[PDB]
């Protein structure tokens, strides 16, 4: 399983959440920002790694990380 | 039933320089301005890309066939200045008295920095370039007897040169045809069928009749160039045109009384080579483009434009349905008028394998007087005609995956041809897989085998002629049925169409034109790899093409276009799996396999059918030792590649120095573009950036942000320094070669 | 003479060269006629080798064993012998231009920065800034070494951007 | 790779005497294509031809070897691992449904090799082709001149 | 479901394989492997005998390529024995456990060079 | 919102057939399956090549891997407008319900839900590897 890490630089833009092509991030609430809202990663036994979320985020630096960690069929992407 | 009319718009762009002065006008994007180097790159590799600047496909007609008059315009101007050239810097009528020892030259190098060497002595009392054009050939073929007549069609060039660009300025800028006309493919078959090639074929055989056989059978009997009719002479005197041909005292009465044997003397089925020229009869062509002519003008009255008679190009389509492939063939007509990319992945597969067609039959039957003991010419043209087929062909798998991602709609595609083929994708690729497993194994490994084998001692135990024997017996059997093709099957035909099948030789001024080509052992080893690595070309690109949208790695591949690097480091890895990556990796295939095909032809020749006629026989270049030889890889890098490259090494010093610089400067190339291939951008980027900070550190960094080439520009940049580099690599070897000793 | 050298006009080597070369170009002129145009070009390039072959000797340069010139790099040596022309006088005339072409573009570099869109003051070049600090680039070296004394050749430290350590 | 050829043209010439041709030859690179490649190629090759073989054939066999695993190294280099992850799917599709192969089956799901397992597995091809093409010419240039 | 095919569904090819060594059930594995064995190494001395580098060699070849062929059998029942080892460690038919497969490696092996010495004795 | 329960009875789309389909894995680890109601009949594009057409009212698919659900679900959501709903199914009959997790799609923030994998503070206030080695495994810096 990767892991996927949220910092407290995220604006609550909702892009990591609707870039990610497997469900695995969520806005949940908060108070840290002006959206009210921060990115989390509920579900990081689903994580493939692919890095679309990073390539969405606007912050600089990123606000969400993904670091790719143990292999396995989910996180390999395998049908089969 | 919509009427075929012509249909414009008037003035529907304005003639300015006002957008020349804003790069990057065309696309939304790039219109803001640059801001980092990127922009730049961006500028170029999208400029021709018209269907993504607009969505109205009315716009995207209009500019192709614009651009289609520039790339028309631009070819004029290349052949007016071939035959300019020929005009004020050739030995052309020099050649037209000898032409057996004059080597053709249509270039000269100014004296400077000591480059005039490069004029070498090629007869006729002028320096300049060997050139291996073959248009000194093609210019004889036709009747051109003086550099005024070479000069006036130079003139005529610039003249339609400057004619084309009118024309796309006219048809852009004035009187722009509205999607409606563009789209009236049964009427542009018509005419293309009928009038480009069928006109076209009529009227070059109007020429050849009245000009060219005149003037190539007193070429022919020895007369002087000088002394021979000027081509309207023989227009306007039928006396004249008598005598060579006793037929033309009838006129044309033969031809309206179908009297037609009557022209038999001037319209004949000999077939074979002439003896004195070594090229195929004028005569023989001359009948050949009149039976043109008549085909192709009743091929372009099928199709139904306003007059009820004719075909309906969407009724057949939808006609041909079978038990097995469900719907059929619907849908194809609209896919086919709505997506030029769809008509371009035709066009460029055909168009390609057309280029490789010819390149085959143009040195078998050596269609040019003196063509073909002109063995650089035969080299050249064989070879320059190869790589462009290639290259098409693989543009035809890129142009079919463009299609895929961006005009491929599913719901006009429901259980039709194409969507079948989609859903047994993985049974296609999985085949062809393995079909290219098992030709790898059994035709390279069989040059192992004997590689091996003969390292050891056991040549009794090699593949080969003295061994074990492959012979193509198939082929074999076709070169024995051609050959014997006059006795039964074409009763009227004099002589087989090519001397390759059997025979005896044609020799010209002491070489030979062409004899009979025998297949052994090798011969059936060469072309099992040619085989081989024709279907792995295949399976790069098919496979490209078929999981352009969707795998069952990238389920929504189509999402992410048709060309971008990767889908990031997940699922184990996703580098390259773009449609486009696959045409990146078929270009290299490609390569690998037409480089083969130009190494069997070049060996194959030198080997077993050109050399010098004496009186004891025939002496080849290399002494007939492809059948030996060529049966281990070892023997390709010992004879082939290691002996024929000592002419180009030794080429300093003399008229052929270039061929050498360049052989070097090739090698510089393609290993410079391993660097592209080898490596990342997230290496350069950093770097770029300690280089940044000197900048920076002096006052002097630039406002344009330098930026590391994207991922795909590095794969590009990669594979064109990797092709120019090869290529150039063989072309100066074999000039140099075939040259010094052809 | 310097290194085993010695001097190309008294290299016995060096003039066999020279005729080598000619004897190759007489070769070929032989298959002309007096004053065809191909004889006159040949004639035309024996003429630059003789002249070649005298100005190299007359130069002063040095002929190893192979017989052609060798290059003195060494400031010492060259101008203790009067090889100051092969290497050390070009060395200068060299930096000159280098110096002249890179001040130039970093003048017109800081000149668009000032302006209010400097990206599109490079990709559309400002020709008639360009031309005037064309010109005023001759005296790049009196310039340049002033800007280093007053201090405003070089960035500040904290004005440059870099990046975590 | 650019010292060990100048140490051993340098020194074939001297032990052959005739130090002038790389005095000469050396200071353009057409003289080191000609005459040291190619030039010192002659007796390689020849280790086994259609007329025979001798000593040399190990050589002139392990010359070609290394050429070849050099060309094997750019595939790794070349084409990365999209491209044949999604080809080797095609490959597990065709074992399970074919009869009589799909009775045996695999224990580790196949998966096309790693980003960075290639970068390794192609840098080592190409090393080692370049180890054994110049050890074979080598020793078998020096060792047939003289030896 | 998956793409219908006459060759992946048709009523002749399935009633082929299912009187095959492989698919015939009820059958126990070992007389499925001797059965199997029998086959694979009759055919398997041919290419050695006939291809072989003592092809050429008049009395020599039989013995040399048979033998050579009986080799090969060896090298594959250890294939099959390793296999079923490692796939076979915790289901209708007996031939896929760790107790069937083992009984079908050694009958392969029984069968296989019973097979390969039939076919010497054919030759002579 | 309460958890649905899958229909395995739903009737699917009218679909021909592709070798793109399920594999042996379905059969021994799990398979997903994607359920949604149509207005009307239409044509879609499956995830794994193809067109099929949508029956109206409730529609079924199954699929190899979750990606190939939530690759249909974009093109239901995005183009047709529809709310599609999948679940992951094991061979032993459970089934586990998934996307929306809470009914509401992960885009929209919706109270109830806790922060995962949240941390409080910037990539760049991460320590050094060296603080973080002999930990057992290998740990990068912003696991602790
Ligand atoms: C066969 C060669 C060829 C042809 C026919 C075209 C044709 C075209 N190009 Mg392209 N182009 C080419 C090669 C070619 N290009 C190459 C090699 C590059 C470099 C990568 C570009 C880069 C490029 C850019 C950046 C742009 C074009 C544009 C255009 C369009 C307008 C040109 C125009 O008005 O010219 C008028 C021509 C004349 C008046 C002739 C006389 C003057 C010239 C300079 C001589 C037109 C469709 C422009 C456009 O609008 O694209 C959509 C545009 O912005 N081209
Ligand atoms: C495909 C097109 C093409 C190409 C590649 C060339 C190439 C060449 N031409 Mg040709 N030429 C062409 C078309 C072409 N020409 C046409 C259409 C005409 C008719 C107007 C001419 C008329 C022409 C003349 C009159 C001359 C050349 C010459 C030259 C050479 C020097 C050009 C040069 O540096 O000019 C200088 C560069 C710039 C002005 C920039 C060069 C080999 C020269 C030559 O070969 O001299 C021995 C020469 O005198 N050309
Ligand atoms: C002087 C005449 C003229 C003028 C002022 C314009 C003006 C315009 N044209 Mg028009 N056009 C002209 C002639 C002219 N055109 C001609 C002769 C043709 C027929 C080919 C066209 C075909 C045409 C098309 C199809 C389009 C335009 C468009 C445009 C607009 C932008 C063009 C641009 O950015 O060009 C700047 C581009 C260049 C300077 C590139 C020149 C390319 C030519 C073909 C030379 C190619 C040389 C070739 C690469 C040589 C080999 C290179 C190698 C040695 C390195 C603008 C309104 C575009 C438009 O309206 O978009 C909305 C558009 O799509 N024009
Ligand atoms: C008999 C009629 C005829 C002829 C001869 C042609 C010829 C040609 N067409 Mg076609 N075309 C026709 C009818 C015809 N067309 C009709 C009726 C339609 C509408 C349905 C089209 C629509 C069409 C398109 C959309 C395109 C062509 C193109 C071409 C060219 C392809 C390249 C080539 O082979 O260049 C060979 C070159 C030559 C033979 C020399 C130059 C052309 C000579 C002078 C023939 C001119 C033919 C012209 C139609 C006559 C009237 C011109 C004007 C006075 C009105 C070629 C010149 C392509 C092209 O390149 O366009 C620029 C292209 O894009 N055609
Ligand atoms: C397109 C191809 C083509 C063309 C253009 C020609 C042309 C010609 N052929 Mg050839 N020919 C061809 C193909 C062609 N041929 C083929 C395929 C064959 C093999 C079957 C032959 C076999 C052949 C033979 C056997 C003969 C010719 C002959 C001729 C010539 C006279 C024909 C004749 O009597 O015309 C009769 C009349 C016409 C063609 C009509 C002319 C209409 C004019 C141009 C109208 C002008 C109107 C205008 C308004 C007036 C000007 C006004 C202005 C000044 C103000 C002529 C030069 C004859 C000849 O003399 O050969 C040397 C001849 O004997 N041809
Ligand atoms: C009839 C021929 C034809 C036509 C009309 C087109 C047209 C098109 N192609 Mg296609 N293509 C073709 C043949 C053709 N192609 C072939 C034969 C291949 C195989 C190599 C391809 C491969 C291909 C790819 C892979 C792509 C296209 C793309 C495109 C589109 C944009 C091209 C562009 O912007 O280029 C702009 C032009 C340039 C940047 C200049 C390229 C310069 C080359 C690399 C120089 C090579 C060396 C030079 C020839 C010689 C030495 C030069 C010297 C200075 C050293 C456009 C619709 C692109 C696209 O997005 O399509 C939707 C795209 O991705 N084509
Ligand atoms: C010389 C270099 C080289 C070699 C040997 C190969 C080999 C192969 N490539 Mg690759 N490739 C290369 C360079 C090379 N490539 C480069 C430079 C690129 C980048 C452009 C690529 C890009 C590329 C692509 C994109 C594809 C291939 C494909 C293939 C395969 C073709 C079919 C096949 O299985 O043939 C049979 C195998 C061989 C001929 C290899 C040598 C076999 C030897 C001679 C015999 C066997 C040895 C024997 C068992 C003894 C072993 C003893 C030992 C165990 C002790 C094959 C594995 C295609 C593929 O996978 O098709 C299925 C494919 O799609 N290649
Ligand atoms: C790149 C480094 C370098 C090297 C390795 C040499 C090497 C040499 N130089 Mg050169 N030199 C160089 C750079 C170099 N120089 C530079 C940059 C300049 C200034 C532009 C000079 C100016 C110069 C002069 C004026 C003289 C030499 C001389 C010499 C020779 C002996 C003294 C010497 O320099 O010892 C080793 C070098 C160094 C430790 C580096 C600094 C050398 C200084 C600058 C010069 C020392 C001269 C010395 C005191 C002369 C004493 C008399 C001598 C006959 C023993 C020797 C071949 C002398 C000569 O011609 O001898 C035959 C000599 O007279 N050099
Ligand atoms: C040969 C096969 C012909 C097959 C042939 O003619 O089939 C004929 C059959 C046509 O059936 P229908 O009569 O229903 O087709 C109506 C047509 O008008 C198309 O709509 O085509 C198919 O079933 C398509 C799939 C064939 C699948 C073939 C698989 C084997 C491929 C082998 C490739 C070998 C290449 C050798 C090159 C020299
Ligand atoms: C589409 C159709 C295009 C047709 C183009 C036709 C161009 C014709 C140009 C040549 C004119 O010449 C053509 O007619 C002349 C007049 O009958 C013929 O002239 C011939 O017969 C005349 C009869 O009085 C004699 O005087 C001439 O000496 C004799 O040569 C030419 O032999 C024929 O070639
Ligand atoms: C070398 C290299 C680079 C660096 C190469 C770059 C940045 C391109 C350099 C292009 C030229 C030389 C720079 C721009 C020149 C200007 C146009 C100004 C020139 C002015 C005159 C001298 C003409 C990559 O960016 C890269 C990216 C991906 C994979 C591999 C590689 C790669 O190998």
């Amino acid at each position: 399983a990767h892991i996927v890490k949220i910092y407290d630089t995220c604006i609550g833009c909702t892009q990591c959440v609707r870039a990610c092509p497997l469900d695995v991030l969520e806005m949940v609430p908060w108070d840290g920002c002006k959206a009210s809202q921060m990115a989390s990663a509920p579900r990081t036994e689903d994580c493939v790694g692919c890095k679309r979320c990073e390539t969405a985020c606007p912050t600089d630096f990123l606000s969400v990380r993904v670091y790719l960690g143990s292999e396995s069929t989910r996180s390999m992407g395998l049908s089969y | 039933a919509k009427k075929v009319k012509i249909a414009v718009d008037r003035n529907p762009v304005e003639t300015s320089f006002e957008k020349w002065a804003k790069p990057g006008h065309f696309s939304r994007t790039l219109s803001k301005g640059p801001n980092t180097t990127t922009w730049i790159w961006n500028l170029h590799a999208d400029a021709h890309d018209f269907d993504s600047h607009t969505s109205d496909l009315e716009e995207i007609s209009r500019k192709v066939f614009s651009a289609h008059f520039g790339q028309l315009g631009i070819i004029f101007i290349w052949l007016s200045g071939m035959y300019f050239h020929g005009a004020r810097f050739s030995n052309y009528e020099a050649w037209l008295s000898d032409p057996t020892h004059i080597k053709p030259s249509a270039q000269v190098v100014w004296p400077i920095v000591g480059q005039e060497i490069l004029n070498g002595d090629v007869g006729g009392g002028f320096q300049g370039i060997q050139i291996t054009s073959g248009f000194f050939q093609l210019w004889r073929a036709s009747g051109i007897t003086s550099e005024l007549q070479l000069y006036t069609t130079a003139i005529g060039g610039l003249v339609m040169a400057a004619a084309m660009f009118f024309a796309g300025w006219f048809h852009y800028h004035k009187a722009a045809p509205k999607l409606e006309w563009f789209q009236n493919v049964e009427s542009m078959l018509n005419h293309h069928l009928g009038g480009l090639l069928g006109l076209g074929s009529l009227a070059w055989a109007g020429h050849q009749i009245h000009v060219s056989l005149p003037v190539n059978k007193l070429l022919d009997a020895g007369v002087d160039p000088k002394e021979i009719p000027l081509p309207h002479d023989l227009l306007l005197n039928r006396a004249i045109m008598a005598d060579l041909y006793p037929s033309f005292a009838k006129g044309i009465a033969p031809f309206f009384t179908l009297n037609w044997s009557e022209y038999s003397d001037f319209l004949t089925f000999k077939g074979g080579l002439n003896p004195v020229t070594g090229g195929l009869w004028l005569s023989d062509t001359a009948h050949h483009h009149v039976a043109i002519a008549v085909l192709f003008l009743v091929a372009g009255h099928m199709y139904r434009t306003n007059w009820g008679i004719g075909h309906s190009m969407k009724e057949i389509l939808e006609a041909h349905r079978g038990p097995f492939t469900g719907e059929g063939h619907v849908g194809l007509y609209e896919i086919l008028t709505t997506s030029w990319h769809a008509q371009l992945a035709i066009n460029l597969a055909l168009f390609g394998s057309l280029s490789i067609i010819v390149a085959h039959h143009m040195y078998a039957m050596p269609p040019y007087p003196y063509l073909a003991t002109d063995y650089g010419t035969q080299l050249s043209l064989f070879t320059h005609h190869t790589w462009i087929g290639g290259f098409c062909i693989v543009g035809a798998g890129a142009h079919a995956a463009i299609f895929m991602v961006r005009d491929y709609d599913p719901t006009n595609n429901y259980n039709n041809l194409l969507d079948r083929v989609i859903r047994h994708r993985d049974a296609i690729i999985s085949h062809l897989n393995w079909v290219c497993i098992f030709l790898g194994f059994h035709s390279f490994g069989l040059y192992i085998h004997n590689d091996t084998m003969s390292a050891l001692g056991r040549p009794q135990d090699m593949f080969s002629d003295t061994a074990i024997q492959l012979q193509p017996v198939f082929a074999q059997w076709i070169q024995n049925t051609h050959f014997l093709a006059p006795q039964l099957t074409a009763p009227n035909a004099l002589a087989a169409t090519s001397l390759t099948w059997g025979g005896d030789l044609v020799a010209v001024g002491g070489k030979v034109a062409m004899m009979p080509i025998s297949l052994g052992t090798s011969d059936f080893m060469v072309h099992h790899i040619h085989a081989f690595t024709i279907h792995v070309t295949v399976l790069i690109l098919l496979k490209g093409v078929l999981f352009a949208r969707s795998s069952r790695l990238i389920p929504d591949k189509a999402n992410l276009g048709f060309r971008f690097p990767c889908d990031g480091p997940g699922r184990g890895g996703t580098c390259q799996v773009s449609a486009w990556d696959h045409v990146f990796l078929g270009l290299f295939w490609m390569y690998n396999s037409l480089s083969i095909v130009i190494f069997h032809f070049s060996w194959k020749m030198q080997s077993d059918v050109w050399g010098t006629v004496t009186a004891s026989g025939v002496s080849h270049i290399t002494g007939g030792n492809f059948a030996q030889s060529a049966n281990t890889i070892n023997g390709w890098l010992r004879d082939f590649l290691w002996a024929q490259s000592s002419q180009v090494i030794q080429s300093y010093g003399s008229a052929l120095s270039a061929y050498g610089l360049i052989f070097l400067g090739a090698h510089f190339v393609w290993a410079f573009s391993l660097m592209f291939l080898f490596s990342g951008r997230g290496y350069w980027q950093e770097l770029i950036e300690s280089i940044v900070w000197a900048h920076n550190k002096l006052k002097v960094a630039p406002a344009i942000q330098p930026r590391a080439l994207s991922i795909t520009q590095g794969r590009a940049v990669g594979v064109a320094h990797y092709l120019l580099g090869g290529i150039a690599t063989t072309w100066s070897f074999f000039l140099a070669r075939i040259i010094s000793v052809g | 003479d310097i290194a085993g050298l010695t001097p190309c006009s008294e290299s016995k080597a060096y003039a066999k060269l020279e005729k080598k070369e000619l004897k190759t170009l007489e070769k070929r002129l032989k298959q002309y006629e007096a004053d065809s145009a191909p004889a006159v070009a040949l004639k035309a390039t024996m003429e630059r080798t003789k002249a070649r072959f005298a100005n190299y000797a007359k130069a002063g340069l040095l002929c190893g064993n192979d017989g052609l010139p060798h290059l003195i790099a060494d400031p010492g040596l060259a101008l203790k012998y009067g090889h100051a022309g092969e290497v050390f006088i070009p060395t200068f005339g060299f930096l000159y231009v280098a110096g002249y072409i890179g001040y130039v573009g970093r003048q017109y570099l800081i000149a668009v920065k000032g302006e209010a869109k400097p990206t599109d003051k490079e990709i559309i070049i400002d020709v008639p800034l360009a031309t005037k600090l064309a010109w005023q680039g001759a005296g790049w070296p009196l310039a340049a070494v002033q800007e280093l004394q007053r201090g405003t050749l070089l960035e500040k430290e904290e004005n440059i951007t870099v990046s975590p350590r | 790779g650019w010292v060990t050829f100048y140490w051993h043209w340098k020194h074939l010439t001297l032990w052959q005497g005739n130090v002038a041709q790389f005095d000469e030859s050396s200071t353009y690179l057409m003289g080191w294509l000609r005459d040291y490649l190619w030039l010192n190629s002659s007796q390689l090759i020849n280790g086994y031809n259609p007329f025979g073989m001798n000593s040399l054939s190990v050589w002139a066999w392990t010359f070609l070897f290394g050429h070849l695993i050099y060309a094997t190294g750019f595939m790794f280099l070349i084409s990365w691992r999209g491209y044949w992850q999604e080809l080797i799917e095609t490959l597990v599709w065709a074992h399970e449904k074919t009869p009589l192969a799909n009775l045996v089956y695999w224990k580790d799901k196949p998966v096309a090799l790693s980003i960075v397992q290639a970068r390794l597995v192609g840098l080592a091809h190409f090393s080692v082709g370049y180890i054994f093409t110049y050890a074979a010419f080598l020793i078998a240039s020096t060792s047939g001149r003289f030896g | 479901g998956m793409l219908e095919t006459p060759v992946t569904s048709a009523p002749i090819v399935a009633t082929y394989l299912s009187n095959l060594p492989a698919y015939r059930t009820g059958v126990a594995p070992v007389l499925r492997g001797v059965e199997i064995g029998l086959a694979h190494g009759f055919l398997l001395a041919g290419p050695f005998i006939k291809l072989g580098p003592l092809r050429n060699v008049p009395e020599t070849a039989e013995i040399a390529g048979s033998l050579s062929a009986a080799g090969l059998v060896l090298i594959l029942a250890l294939c099959l024995s390793i296999y079923g080892s490692a796939q076979f460690q915790s289901a209708r038919d007996p031939l896929f456990s760790a107790d069937g497969w083992s009984e079908f490696a050694a009958g392969f092996l029984v069968g296989g060079e019973a097979g390969v010495a039939w076919a010497y004795v054919c030759t002579q | 919102w309460t958890v649905p329960t899958l229909n395995p009875d739903t009737p699917s789309p009218i679909f021909g057939g592709s070798t793109g389909g399920l594999l042996r894995k379905a059969q021994t680890e799990e398979f997903y399956v994607i359920t949604w109601e149509a207005k009307k009949e239409q044509i879609f594009e499956m995830p794994t090549g193809g067109a099929a057409i949508m029956r109206q009212g409730p529609n079924l698919l199954k699929f190899g891997k979750k990606e190939q659900c939530l690759a249909l679900t974009t093109q239901l959501r995005n183009k047709f407008k529809l709310t599609p709903c999948f679940y992951r199914v094991f061979p032993d009959g459970k089934v586990q319900y998934l996307h929306p997790a809470d009914g509401v799609y992960p885009e929209k923030v919706n109270a109830g839900r806790v922060g995962a994998n949240q941390n409080m503070r910037r990539i760049g206030q991460n320590v050094n590897p060296i603080k973080v080695k002999f930990s057992g495994r290998m740990m990068s810096p912003a696991e602790i």
